[PDB]
């Protein structure tokens, strides 16, 4: 049985957005479905819920800000009047209880992305990283300036793993993301492959010591 | 509100130790209570379920108990691969809640200790033509936690810093850290030298280039 969100994109202030939970191999009619989201580096905050029988919970905060749907094989998440407050992994997870048995949130979907911006979204400048001008080195690429997350940042076309360095992105004041990844190698072209899905780009960037 | 109050938001504990995790409802919630691990990047893993019912396949070195208005998680014979985000939730209503689940546990596992491996990067000619300059440190494979001190000709810089630290390594316990100082080209262009101390207990570990020899 699984689980899968989508609809997930960057948004502006104020437009309503719909989420879509698609569910396989087990009966709405069984299982409670929920909507939970995760800021970037923050707590799960539960949003609410659609039981069996159809009856629809939400959170305090949450009440008339989201509201929750089904049909027999999706679960809907509508965000009235997205803020930035909303920016957030959205996350579905089915529970059920027996007798007096609660048996928790079994299973979740991998969860989709809302970024709730008025800025408009833009890819990835990136930059390399090479020592000041032992026979191995470690070269980088800072990749910085992008909207909405994720970008992947590969070394020779995911050739190159071992010694691979990524680190966690960071906001920027300005609202944009940065990130940066470093790679050791044995001084033998060294190239980094920045792909950033929602602007639909990929940057080469070949790295010289 | 039904209200969860998990306590403390951060522990940490040695490699085969114990850690234990403190979950109170403001009302009595009747056992209907999970435990949840997770990591970046993933989804929240179901480990305890009825309070005190291990999921499918979690090892019983997980252990919850607990009734009424009082949960606790403990882990027994924390290893690296244990070092992860835990959170309480109930299940008992989804009336009048303002979150199911608790503020959460950071749980860091204090492995074998490692020296930092310490890079610095001068900005490369295509950033200094933007304007703006973004000069990276790193500090590679290491615990316990390190600080950063960046130095302009001897001067400590107090802005433009950015640190962003990986998980810990779910195998060996160790970090990775990047350390960023942005100037403007014009600020950069104002001085020499440019250091990156990265220091451990007491001992300190130090990166430096010239502009000019760039």
């Amino acid at each position: 049985q699984s689980v899968e969100e989508s609809g997930g994109r960057l948004v502006t202030p104020g437009t309503p957005l719909t989420l879509t939970c698609t569910v396989s191999g087990f009966s709405l009619s069984t299982y409670t479905m929920n909507w939970v989201r995760q800021a970037p580096g923050k707590g799960l905050e539960w949003i609410g819920d659609i039981y069996t029988d159809g009856n629809t919970y939400y959170a305090n905060w949450a009440k008339g800000r989201f509201t929750i749907s089904k049909t027999s094989t999706t679960v809907d998440l509508k965000i009235t009047s997205p803020t930035t407050e909303d920016t957030a992994t959205y996350f579905c997870a089915r529970d059920s209880w027996d007798a007096s048995s609660y048996y928790g949130l079994d299973l979740w979907g991998q969860g989709t992305l809302v970024t709730v911006s008025s800025g408009q979204p833009k890819g990835p400048s990136v930059f390399p990283l090479a020592p000041c001008c032992s026979s191995t080195v470690t070269l980088g690429c800072l990749v910085k300036g992008y909207l909405p997350e994720p970008v992947t940042v590969t070394w020779n076309s995911g050739t190159l793993t071992n010694g691979v360095r990524t680190f966690p992105s960071v906001r920027q004041s300005s609202g944009l993301y940065s990130l940066s990844s470093v790679v050791s190698v044995t001084s033998s072209p060294v190239t980094c492959n920045v792909a950033h899905p929602a602007t639909n780009t990929k940057v080469d960037k070949t790295v010289a010591p | 509100a039904i209200k969860m109050t998990q306590t403390p938001s951060s522990v940490s504990a040695a490699v085969g130790g114990t850690v234990t995790i403190n979950c109170q409802a403001s009302e009595d919630i009747k056992r209907y209570l999970a435990w949840y691990q997770q990591k970046p990047g993933q989804p929240p893993k179901l480990l305890i379920y009825a309070a005190s019912k291990l999921a499918s396949g979690v090892s019983s070195r997980f252990k919850g108990s607990g009734s009424g208005t009082e949960y606790t998680l403990t882990i027994s014979g924390v290893q690296c691969d244990d070092a992860a985000t835990y959170y309480c939730q109930q299940g008992y209503t989804s009336s009048n809640v303002n979150n199911a689940f608790g503020g959460g546990t950071e749980v860091v596992v204090k492995g074998d200790p490692v020296a930092p491996t310490v890079l610095i990067f001068p900005p490369a000619a295509d950033q200094v033509a933007t304007g703006t300059v973004t000069i990276v440190c790193v500090a590679n494979k290491y615990f316990p936690d390190v600080t950063v001190t960046w130095e302009v000709d001897g001067t400590t810089q107090t802005t433009g810093i950015e640190n962003s630290k990986t998980p810990q390594n779910s195998a060996d316990c160790t970090y990775n850290l990047s350390s960023t100082l942005t100037l403007t080209s014009t600020q950069y262009n104002s001085h020499k030298e440019y250091t990156c101390k990265v220091t451990q207990g007491t001992t300190s570990v130090v990166q430096s280039f010239n502009r000019g020899d760039c």
